[PDB]
């Protein structure tokens, strides 16, 4: 939006590796962790000015 | 002269089977069953005549 500061983009990565399968093994599990990215907004004005004569 | 009924030997059986339960997993499942029995009862040892060797 106009009236925001900051825009925040977030990158997750993910990690996991399968192994053999098995009835009785234990199973591995998957997880991931974020990081997060934020770049200031900035707001340019520009306007104009009209007399009725002009 | 008793009141009781008069039989000598009984099997006291309390359950013959009961599903005890059912656990689901991710990989496998188990099942658990159960029985019930208080042994044998004999109330008049003096009706019972025992030979060994026959």
């Amino acid at each position: 939006s106009w009236e925001d500061q900051e825009i925040v983009q977030g990158i997750v990565e993910p990690a996991g590796t399968a192994v053999e399968y098995g009835d009785h093994t234990n199973i591995p599990l998957t997880s991931w962790n974020a990081n997060f990215e934020r770049r200031t907004i900035v707001r340019g004005e520009l306007g104009m000015m009209v007399g009725t004569l002009e | 002269g008793s009141t009781d009924g008069g039989s000598v030997f009984s099997q006291l059986v309390q359950s013959k089977f009961i599903t005890l339960g059912v656990e689901k997993r991710a990989k496998s499942y188990v099942e658990d069953f159960s029985n019930g029995t208080a042994g044998a009862l004999c109330k008049r040892p003096w009706a019972v005549v025992r030979y060994l060797g026959i």
